């Protein structure tokens, strides 16, 4: 008869792990982690060099 | 390009996409949890199946 609930769909609950029903969970598991891309460069090749 | 067809395209378009290597770089992710999990019963007072 316990019903397992469902978190409010509100990022803070479920980020604290606040459920409405019997159990409260840990945490919002792990999906992965997003990082922004390094961008390429244009070489050196389009000026002389002559280090 | 994999171009895929919206076969219940309401008027007419046509919508580009990105998908890399990786599941992280999506744009839009899907992530089953519980798969099609079948439920079954019968109801005493009838013996009929539910499922």
């Amino acid at each position: 008869a316990e019903i397992g609930g469902d978190h409010g769909y509100n990022a803070t609950n479920i980020a604290a792990g606040q459920t409405s029903g019997a159990v409260t969970q840990i945490g919002p598991a792990v999906m992965g982690m997003v990082r922004r891309a390094i961008p390429n460069l244009i070489a050196f090749d389009i000026c002389g060099v002559q280090p | 390009y994999r171009v895929y067809i919206d076969q219940y395209a309401k008027q007419d378009y046509f919508t580009v996409g990105y998908k890399g290597p990786n599941e992280m770089d999506a744009g839009i992710y899907y992530a089953p949890y519980v798969a099609l999990t079948p439920l079954r019963g019968s109801d005493p007072k009838n013996f009929q199946p539910v499922m």
